[PDB]
């Protein structure tokens, strides 16, 4: 599933520096994950 | 086959297969509205279907909250790289960017909660008066002649909600108090102001309010604005199932 | 009488954050879209773990 | 509080959203504004820091540079639980910490 | 995030760009790595003024 | 030691679009490729809707008849709308719509200065039984702005308008017979058609050398 | 310029008696009796007079004297 | 749609070679995006002059070593390439050094070149060498196009900055920029930022309206 949708193999993306804009020299992995929001929030916690 | 999809209510037909001889269509689904839950979040229901279709049984008509078109939906998902980044993810931590605050992804919304009581004391009893003393023109033009702030109203950090008066005898004033009563030139009130404000960090907006009242007492006129439209939501869906 | 106060609560620096795999996590700020890395496609990365 | 991570802030300092500054420096705001000599009162001073005017910002920043501030863990583990720090004026509601505190 | 910092940084590499080459300074290598042709790990030279 | 002139627009779709300046020198690509998206991923002036005031419900979350889907996801598909301004601030604007069929971002009235990109967005589903009414009042920000920092009807949204969405630069090899090493950069500028690309990037010109004539 | 109290830690070594020496002198300071030696970089009086403890300006005798 | 701008307040200057200036008022996003623009436009690319080739007396590679000096040839080519020159008439000019403690005035230099750090020790006597320096935009390495060496063209030294927020009355979200550069000495530090500043404004000031 990796390799159909022309992306690699390994997650091993290569990727361009947005700060420095050096080029990397080792392959990095990018994806999705998907994250559950909490009831853990600063509002209900605020005491003032 | 479903005949008109509203997102307050939707309606179905029976087929003549699974059906009596009388009373064939008869098929109401009263959709959860924006009501509050018992963690103060909101609850409610969104349709997925449309006008036309045919359904089956056991089919997802509306789903509610946290699902989507039929299947459990929590959260959402964004795109997502394994980098300690100047250590903003330092141990564990997060790092988002502005596509979740400009698309309004990860927002939530949480109904909050406000019970205010207006109880009779053996000194004076209490009413939902809007004529209240201490209150400026920012709190007096979000109430009405009633007393109560009208459905969808923006509430700031320190407003005044309810409309609660309390009486008070024998209060032995100060000196000081009397004198800045008699240098604005207000009236000496003798009724102090118990109403219940917002606490601080909380500035949305109003959604509805529920009264009660006891059997053989006087009501107020916003509880009668709240029951007549009420009383006119029912007849309306019992006029759309006629 | 009760009140049915509505938060429209937005993304502040300081939110919790957990993944499906126990990974606790809060963030730190708003960081824009251009400081995270991007690859050669066109889509930054949005969320840093 | 909850407590967030800032990486941009020195061991000499540390963050501190205004909505809780604007309150856990109250004795020193009434003291500076009775001081300076813009409001002597308190009630307007109430007033002032509840309505969110534009100067409270600039009276309040004096006192937030080189003034400490003490924080600690609810659940107490250790002595290393409570500390000393020096806030700026950041925006939002959670607190920023030192990350390698 | 420090200390693998420290690691990727500082390492004992056979093939890179830039083997066997010479820097001028502490601030000229700075200079030199950030350039675009000059790797993390490299057999380098260099003097400091320690 | 040359100034970048004589640029190519090339427009392969609505969205993206790709523009080539000049090959630069040895090191100089990726340093401009770098600064410009630096520069125009921050903030550029686009259109969101801010206001919305409807006529048939108060507030912004209980339902009524007639519409299928729900006012949270009608905010949010207003929210998600690509509008175009040319040279207004605020402009309001209408939408009505009676009669069982759907509504799409082309039924909305516009003017001489009001411009409809989408066409394919649906804007809601409609039905026999009611229908709905509200204004549309929108504004040009600079950057993000919630409505907790910016009579009863009115009910306040938060500015989401999104200029530019996904870019990146991709360097090349050209030769110009003036150097060795001569690097083209390609950059895919990906909108939703409120502004002009090349605008865009007058835009960031114009905040680039105003913010470095100080320096 | 900024908070230092490693200059008196590594001179007198002891880390109890320049908090009462430190103290008396923020006191005189906002008792407004005595000024200052060092200049102002835009703080309150606890960075004055840190640094003045620090600097080995101010000492115990010094303070009683100033009393 | 009105965009803020920047106005400079302070500028802390420590010393010759090493200042510190800083930038209060700026927008969100802007201040961080012009703070690492400046750095990358400073570690990238700068146009000067270096040493582009070397040649020594008696040794043919970098490990044999010669009779004469109480260092090693290694130590003598990692002094020699820890000079700044700067110069403007000609594009390639040849030095020589031909001494029986050194010191970087004793080389034969003509009106053209501009010596400035005189005072950098070269060799310690207990020695010929023919360098050759050339202009160059950008670094030019040894592999790509003891004879062949790397050239740091660029006056500055090292860039740093760190942005915070600050103290803003009519906004919330702005933060400020705090920077830190440390320079060669052959330049001003506010020169070089604007020297290396004015190729951005010429690049985008014809396209701009």
């Amino acid at each position: 599933m990796l390799k159909l949708a022309d992306l690699p193999e390994s997650g091993q993306m290569r990727l361009f520096d947005g700060r420095t804009g050096n080029q990397f020299e080792r392959p990095t992995t990018v994806g999705y994950m998907y994250m559950l929001k909490l009831n853990h929030l600063v509002d209900d916690k605020m005491h003032a | 086959v479903i005949d008109s999809v509203d997102a307050s209510r939707v309606v179905v037909r029976v087929a003549d297969d699974e059906v009596e001889t009388g009373e064939a269509g008869v098929d109401i689904y009263n959709l959860t509205k924006y009501t509050r839950s018992n963690q103060n979040t909101c609850i409610n229901q969104r349709p997925l279907v449309s006008k036309g279709d045919v359904v089956a049984r056991g089919d997802i008509l509306a789903d509610g909250p946290s699902t989507d078109m039929g299947e459990l939906a929590l959260g959402q998902n964004m795109r997502v790289a394994f980098m300690p980044w100047n250590g903003f993810n330092f141990e564990d931590s997060i790092c988002l960017s502005e596509r979740v605050v400009q698309e309004d992804r990860f927002t939530t919304i949480h109904i909050q909660e406000l019970t205010c009581v207006a109880r009779d004391t053996k000194l004076g009893p209490e009413e939902i008066t809007a004529d209240i003393p201490n209150v400026g023109e920012a709190a007096l033009n979000k109430l009405d002649e009633a007393g109560i702030v009208y459905v969808g109203a923006e509430v700031q950090a320190g407003d005044i909600l309810v409309g609660k008066v309390t009486p008070k005898g024998e209060t032995q004033l100060t000196p000081e108090e009397k004198l800045l009563r008699a240098i604005f030139g207000e009236k000496a009130s003798d009724v102090k102001d118990t109403s219940l404000r917002v606490p601080t960090g909380t500035k949305g907006t109003v959604i509805d309010v529920q009264v009660f009242t006891r059997d053989g007492v006087e009501r107020d006129s916003r509880a009668l604005s709240i029951e007549k439209m009420q009383l006119d939501q029912i007849r309306k869906d019992l006029n759309e199932e006629f | 009488v009760k009140v049915y106060l509505a938060i429209k609560r937005r993304i502040q620096p300081g939110d919790k954050m957990a993944g499906r795999h126990g990974n606790k996590g809060v963030v730190s700020v708003i960081m824009p879209v251009e400081d995270m890395p991007h690859d050669a496609n066109g889509t930054p990365v949005d969320i840093v773990l | 509080s909850v407590i967030t991570v800032g990486p941009t802030l020195r061991l000499h300092q540390c963050g501190l959203p205004k909505k809780m500054a604007l309150e856990l420096f109250k004795p020193f705001i009434f003291g500076k504004l009775e001081g300076r000599g813009m409001a002597t009162t308190i009630k307007a001073a109430k007033k002032m820091v509840e309505r969110e005017l534009p100067e409270v910002w600039d009276v309040l920043a004096e006192v937030i540079r080189e003034h400490p501030v003490l924080l600690n863990r609810a659940p107490t583990l250790h002595r290393l639980g409570i500390q000393a720090f020096e806030p700026v004026l950041i925006e939002g509601k959670a607190i920023q910490l030192h990350p390698l505190v | 995030d420090v200390v693998m910092g420290l690691y990727y940084m500082t390492r004992e590499a056979i093939n890179a760009k830039g083997e066997g080459m010479a820097f001028a300074d502490l601030q000229e290598v700075d200079r030199a790595y950030r350039s675009g042709q000059a790797s993390l790990h490299a057999r380098v030279k260099v003097r400091i003024n320690e | 030691f040359l100034t970048p002139r004589h640029i190519d627009v090339q427009v392969v779709s609505q969205t993206r679009a790709k523009i080539t300046l000049e090959p630069l020198e040895r090191g100089f690509g990726h340093t401009l490729g770098n600064a410009l998206r630096r520069i125009l991923l921050s903030s550029m002036p686009g259109c969101a809707v801010v206001e919305a005031e409807i006529d048939g419900v108060l507030h912004e979350y209980s339902a009524i008849e007639g519409v299928q889907e729900d006012v949270i996801e009608i905010l949010l598909n207003l929210k998600g709308l690509a509008i175009k301004l040319h040279g207004r601030d605020e402009v309001t604007l209408t939408l009505a719509k009676k009669g069982s069929g759907v509504v799409t971002a082309a039924d909305i009235q516009l003017d001489h200065d009001v411009e409809i990109i989408n066409g394919d967005h649906v804007i809601a589903n409609l039905a026999d039984n009611g229908a709905l009414n509200m204004k549309l009042k929108v504004a040009r920000g600079r950057g993000y702005e919630p409505a907790d920092a910016r009579s009863i009807g009115r009910l306040q949204l938060d500015a989401s308008f999104s200029p530019v969405r996904r870019v990146s630069y991709v360097v090349e090899n050209a030769r110009v017979e003036q150097r060795t090493n001569l690097d083209k950069l390609v950059l895919d500028l990906e909108t939703n058609g409120t502004l002009d690309p090349e605008e865009a990037i007058r835009r960031a010109a114009t905040i680039l050398q105003q913010q470095l004539a100080a320096f | 310029a900024r908070v230092t109290v490693e200059d008196c830690l590594d001179n007198v070594d002891n880390r109890f008696e320049l908090v009462m020496l430190a103290t008396k002198r923020a006191r005189q300071l906002a008792t407004g009796g005595k000024e200052p030696k060092v200049a102002w970089e835009n703080d309150k009086p606890t960075v004055v007079a840190l640094r003045e403890i620090a600097s080995g300006l101010v000492d115990e005798n010094v303070v009683q004297q100033e009393d």
